[PDB]
């Protein structure tokens, strides 16, 4: 079907279809454009007119240009050939390596799995990282919030999660970058190429990148999360595996939604956010679940405006999170890596009914001893180390050993640590911390636990450095 | 007397800092509420003026 | 085309279709769109009709045909719904077959007046020691559960629902309670896991679940509480007892705010419209307790509110506190510390249910409340005694999850605690004593607990035998 | 409902068949004019953001194309435009001249010379609204952009192709940071190394003409105009010109970036471009958002700042650094435009007034300043000394509260306070006196190795002075070695040790 552009206010374009109207959310292509321009319908103003949000610059459009109704929403190429390929919101590759050749196309506007396509039992995603797997296990098919986001290891941690999940469970991964700085986007592309999660030669990649740039109109940065979700939903459903979906950043998702809502001419709500904030977030976050075929585990990088946790954006996103990780500058200083704050990290499934009584007790003991050491550090700073008892110097030693053991060497950071990366299973982690808490290793030096895999590596390090 | 006085001053300052921290937490919560309320109020004024033309 | 019983969608967009026609459509009437959705005709305007779509506006198009059903917005009600999950319009979503119900009730029907009602005289047992002894909830009451993110409110609701099985498995038709759980703006994963948890506790055979999860359009989240309340009003008006749990009533407020703003209505305080108080009072005024001239049925309500950073003097929390008959303030500090249920007994009150509490629990919990109140004011000799006893009681009121207690076991445990038998036990071992003590009385001495339950009081002989039991057990612990 | 073209004049024309003698495709008749916005009837073949030209010699940009009419924003006073005027298409989106013919010339937002030095050379033109590069042309930031300021070059390094942000309050030193950066590039432009020359563009949005005239005099005094363009959009200019001036500057810099050279553009001030756009949007009846700003204001600034790139050698290798300046109010970096541009850019040089009046001018507040590029934009010698300087300053900032007490504390905190005070007195700098990198590294090396722990702080600002002159006169071979080599070789380290000790061994 063919219509005409009747109006062009900013990034909003009003089109007129004399024949038949396209339903809401469809994509229309403007004919007579040097570069593909896609308009997503959003309203039916009556008199056969529709109002569309543009996915690219509308400058140079003329009242009357022909617009072709595609007939289905934005359809992107999904498959195994998207792995290692960057592509913008409308699916066109932007890494200049040729077309994304696939036999499949998926519409980015889908619906959450019905109530019966839902796993009824909780699970645990084993990422092979001690701190994450012990103090804040990642639920399978559950959103994880990730805080910090500045020179603390967010990218290295993301790459390590990608590698472990593609090595342990064999699932692939999607990286949807919402409102992504082009400089940092290119830097991330190259870091992935170096670490090996993308392979431009042999086609053994493990990540599909989807960049919604920071200079695209608000109507494009609002939908790239949906493009990433579609790329991941293919792997969930069709490939029947567990996928990871990194959304960086989620505050930019909400902010772009807010800008689109304002542009369409809607009254803002609480703090000048869209009146549809809760549903705009829910429609996306409800497609990151554990269907009976596979699952999608999402990792949202989260930014808290004004450092206010009650701002509508994080107040609404935190309603969906099923866990939390808190990279801290104060721990990268100590040389511990990954710099995950052991105490500020949180998880919903840290429950004896889900993770098991032994796992729960080990985690609670580690948290308690770390809190005890934190409290004792004030006494050390003030009254001096002498003031401690003997049932407190012991706890200080045990807590320092635990802090050292929570650090790990990543396979994607062998050019930063000189060691060889370890993917510690879960049983190894639980046993190591159980033994350290019991006191079985009180005779070893603290540095024998720094940056080692399982506990047996700590034993070997002690032997190698003492002898 | 000087030993006990210095110890008591240390304890008193610790308690005063703790009370100031609790008060700072409460006032930060109030400040966030008030900041959001002010944003919403100004925005509603703008919206009402725009729609009342 | 019949422009009286049928119209054509002039303009869709925002989730508020404008239709042209339907000249004979009543206000608040339900219409059906061609695609398959349904809507409610809000604004009967001179030239069009504003229909709010109970679904996704993507499916509607300008030109579609709207046909009036001829009846005001109503939902199917009856016994046929027990054990089923249903969306906000009464259509099953658990895929176990058609709902198949004979009676339909309006969701906008008005609450009973001043004469039908009667004071709350029966107890609604929740099997949570802190709730049952310190803030009792009667039948017909409206007891707000107000808290924060992850502080254990859905846990209170589900423990209540699971506890009702002692009564719903017996024969006394005057004690059976039929539960309803309305989930609003809530992850569907959570609803599915909750339904599995109920099915594992054999607690679905008397439970309806109404779902309006976060992926459901705003009108469905705005309408789910009323569908649930009608499903409960059926039992209330048919002489049976119902218990509806809206969870949360703040997500419904957000949905209604979206609906109002998209209709270009004057935002008020926090951008909430002016009808929010009416929105919630209209709903919570239906949890009545009819008098025997009207059946004698009841409909308890346990609305759930999620404060923000512990702010209880916000706008919506204050509205619902001005609507409800009490509070159960769950404190996040306590919850994180280790106390669970983290009920802040200082700020949590139950105005109405105090007179519905059971005598056996009444006498023991009275002294428990006095002792805890005294302890609250001192946190030498008497001071040390009060601190010790208060800590014993506080560690006594900690509870597990999905393990509700019958009233008799609560009586036994609280009696042991308040009469000073644990005043020597180290404060940490109390729970270890508690979970052990119950087993003892739950095994050998069933006659005592059964007699307490039947007589509905701690008689002097029951008191003496309980004294003997507790002292002898404490001798060998 | 109603339309703005339903006025009885248009209907009268159309009723008696008089609408066929008027060419409503390339010409239009002004329906309304007010507050700088004209609403024109016709121009059916006019493109969004195209420039139309009114009968009275004025220009305008057609922004709002509605079914009934076209909303044009006038480039000047709407005194000359009257209802019924005739507006003709120009046919082309707005573009500006570019080239080396602009260097040393003050121009307005549209490339017209305003310094009265004659016509503008101009061989090539460039559209101000051109999409930035992509993920692929760029390559990581590596080369340094020598600011000539000890604090900025030591603790907040700025690479080439980076978007810093000089965020601060009113009268704190932002324009001074910009001008010192512009003036320090003379030592490279005069020289012959063709990959170190930096061409400078100074966009002056919303400043009064006296300020820009004084600034141009300041640059001319320092002989730093022969490689500088200044694009003025002063307060008296119409809102569209203030809105466009950043884009004209960015395109004049994109020319240099595309042609293999390196450019530095200082959008000063962006918070005024935001205000001009806000006015235009509110007068075009567009839906307001927070603080009355339109919805697409983040878009306005992002599509501008994302054109600061570091092209790769397959495209030329040129680059365009951006140094947007934003004036926060009280200290609210959580406001709307400060938030947008803090989330867009790659760092921030955060200036204070407390520090300004405590004597720490330039008032760069380290701790709140950041550079997400970091050491990648530093030379090896500067890395060597600045790592230790930054570590020591960080240690000093967490025990600065005790400064008043100081005494009656352990020896470790005494040493931390002493070293921190010496380092802060080192980072103090004059005005319009940038420093070559060798001078900066020499001074910081002297500072961070303890060779000033004996001098009293009040004397440090003198030491730093005199000492510097010494090395700049007696020891040129060592400075040249450090400069060209780029690092501090062990022999050069020993020479610096001997020089610092010999000069300090007799100072007084
Ligand atoms: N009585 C209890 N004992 C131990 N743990 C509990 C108890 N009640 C709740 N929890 C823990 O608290 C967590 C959250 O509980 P719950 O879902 O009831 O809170 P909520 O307020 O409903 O959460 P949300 O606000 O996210 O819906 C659960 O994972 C559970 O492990
Ligand atoms: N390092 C410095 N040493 C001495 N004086 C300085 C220094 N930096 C700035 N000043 C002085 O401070 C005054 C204000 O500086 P400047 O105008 O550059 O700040 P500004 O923020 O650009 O002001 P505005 O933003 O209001 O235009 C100037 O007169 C300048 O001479
Ligand atoms: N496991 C690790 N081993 C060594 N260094 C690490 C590790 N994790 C993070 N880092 C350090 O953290 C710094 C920041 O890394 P990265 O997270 O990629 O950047 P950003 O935090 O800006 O995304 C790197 O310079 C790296 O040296
Ligand atoms: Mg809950
Ligand atoms: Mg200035």
């Amino acid at each position: 079907t063919t219509g005409r552009i009747v109006a062009v206010i900013g990034a909003v374009v009003d089109v007129q279809f004399d024949e038949g109207l396209p339903p809401i959310l469809n994509a229309l292509e403007v004919q007579g454009r040097e570069t593909r321009l896609v308009l997503e319908v959003a309203q039916h103003l009556g008199e056969s007119t529709v109002r569309t949000i543009a996915m690219d610059g509308t400058e140079g459009l003329v009242r009357g240009q022909k617009v072709l109704d595609s007939g289905a929403p934005i359809r992107i190429p999904v498959g195994p050939e998207t792995l290692g390929r960057i592509m913008n919101v409308i699916g066109e590759p932007i890494d200049e390596r040729g077309p994304i050749k696939t036999k499949q196309f998926a519409a980015i506007h889908a619906e959450a799995p019905e109530f019966v396509e839902m796993s009824v039992e909780q699970e645990i995603l084993v990422t092979g990282i001690k701190v994450v797997d012990l103090l804040a296990p990642y639920a399978k098919g559950g959103k994880i919030g990730l805080f910090g986001g500045a020179g603390v290891g967010k990218t290295v941690l993301i790459m390590e999660l990608i590698n472990n999940v593609a090595k342990a469970h064999g699932g692939y991964s999607v990286f949807a970058g919402v409102g992504e700085r082009t400089r940092e986007g290119n830097d991330l592309y190259h870091e992935m190429i170096e670490s090996g999660v993308i392979n431009l030669k042999d086609a053994t990649s493990k990540v599909a990148l989807v960049y919604g740039q920071m200079n695209e109109p608000p109507g494009a940065r609002a939908r790239v999360a949906l493009t990433g979700l579609t790329v991941a939903e293919y792997f969930r459903d069709q490939e029947g595996q567990d996928v990871l979906l990194f959304i960086d950043n989620i505050f930019r998702f909400t902010q772009a939604g807010s800008e689109v809502s304002a542009l369409l001419g809607r009254i803002p709500s609480a703090v000048g956010y869209q009146p549809t904030l809760a549903t705009d977030m829910g429609t996306m976050q409800e497609r990151i679940t554990t269907t009976k075929k596979g699952s999608i585990t999402s990792v949202q990088a989260i930014y808290v405006p004004a450092d206010d946790l009650t701002d509508p954006a994080p107040a609404t996103t935190f309603a969906h999170l099923d866990a939390t990780t808190v990279l801290s500058r104060a721990i990268a200083e100590l040389g511990i890596y990954p710099a995950v704050d052991p105490l500020d990290s949180t998880s919903r499934i840290m429950d004896p009914n889900i993770v098991g009584s032994e796992h729960y007790d080990v985690a609670r003991g580690v948290q308690k001893i770390l809190q005890d050491y934190k409290s004792l550090q004030d006494i050390i700073a003030i009254l001096g180390m002498d003031e401690l008892s003997e049932e407190d110097k012991l706890t200080v030693s045990r807590a320092r050993k635990i802090q050292r053991f929570l650090s790990q060497p990543f396979q994607v950071a062998e050019v930063f640590t000189g060691h060889l990366g370890k993917l510690v299973p879960l049983k190894e982690t639980i046993k190591g911390f159980q033994q350290i808490l019991a006191g079985e290793y009180d005779h070893l030096p603290e540095q024998a636990f720094y940056m080692v895999g399982p506990i047996e590596e700590a034993v070997a390090k002690a032997d190698k450095l003492a002898e | 007397s000087t030993t006990s006085e210095q110890s008591a001053r240390m304890t008193a300052m610790d308690n005063a800092s703790k009370n100031a921290s609790e008060m700072i937490d409460k006032l930060t919560l109030t400040f966030n509420r008030t900041r959001q309320a002010v944003i919403t109020k100004e925005l509603i004024e703008i919206i009402s003026g725009a729609a009342a033309l | 085309v019949d422009l009286e019983e049928t119209g054509r969608v002039l303009s869709i967009g925002d989730g508020i279709a404008r239709v042209h026609g339907l000249r004979n459509v009543q206000a608040e009437e339900m219409v059906e769109f061609s695609s398959g959705l349904k809507g409610m005709s809000l604004n009967l305007e001179p030239d069009n009709v504003g229909v709010v779509v109970f679904g996704n506006d993507k499916l509607i198009k300008e030109g579609d045909i709207v046909k009036r059903t001829g009846a005001i917005v109503d939902v199917p009600v009856g016994e046929e719904l027990l054990g089923r999950v249903v969306d906000a319009l009464g259509n099953a979503i658990d895929g176990k077959g058609p709902i198949g119900s004979k009676a339909r009730r309006r969701v906008g029907l008005k609450a009973p007046g001043i004469i039908p009602r009667i004071s709350v005289r029966e107890p609604m047992q929740t099997g949570i020691k802190a709730v049952d002894s310190l803030v009792p909830i009667g039948r017909g009451q409206r007891e707000l559960i107000i808290g924060d993110r992850q502080t254990g409110k859905t846990s209170i609701a589900i423990d209540t629902i699971i506890n009702q099985k002692r009564f719903n498995d017996g024969t006394d038709e005057k004690k059976k309670l039929y539960c309803i759980y309305v989930a609003i703006g809530q992850k569907r994963s959570t609803v599915a896991q909750l339904v599995k948890r109920l099915t594992d506790a054999d607690a679905m055979k008397y439970t309806i679940v109404v779902s309006a999860t976060a992926s459901d359009a705003a009108p469905l989240q705005y309408l789910a509480p009323y569908s649930g309340c009608s499903m409960g009003e059926y039992f209330r008006d048919n002489g049976k007892h119902a218990l509806i749990i809206y969870d949360d009533l703040s997500k419904q407020a957000v949905a209604y705010r979206q609906m109002s703003l998209l209709l270009r209505r004057p935002p008020g305080r926090e951008a909430y419209p002016g009808d929010v108080f009416y929105l919630h009072s209209r709903l919570l005024e239906r949890a009545a307790k009819m008098n025997d001239a009207f059946g004698g049925g009841s409909l308890t309500a346990l609305p759930v509110i999620e404060t923000q950073a512990g702010d209880v003097s916000a706008y919506i929390p204050t509205n619902v506190i001005s609507i409800t008959d009490g509070q159960i303030f769950l404190e996040t500090e306590l919850f994180y510390k280790g106390i669970r249920p983290a009920i802040n007994v200082g700020l949590s009150v139950s105005r109405v249910g105090s007179a519905a509490q059971t005598r056996a629990m009444k006498q023991v919990a009275g002294t428990m409340k006095l002792e805890l109140a005294q302890y609250r004011e001192v946190a030498d000799a008497a001071t040390q005694q009060l601190l010790s006893r208060g800590v014993r009681l506080t560690e006594l009121l900690k509870q597990g999850q999905y393990s509700p207690m019958a009233i008799e076991e609560q009586v036994a445990v609280i009696y042991a605690g308040v009469r000073g038998y644990l005043d020597k036990l180290e404060p940490s071992k109390i729970t270890k004593f508690e979970n052990a003590f119950l087993s003892h009385v739950i095994s050998q001495h069933q006659a005592l607990l059964g007699k307490i339950r039947t007589d509905g009081k701690i008689s002097e002989e029951s008191d003496a035998k309980l004294k003997e039991i507790v002292t002898n057990f404490l001798a060998g612990f």
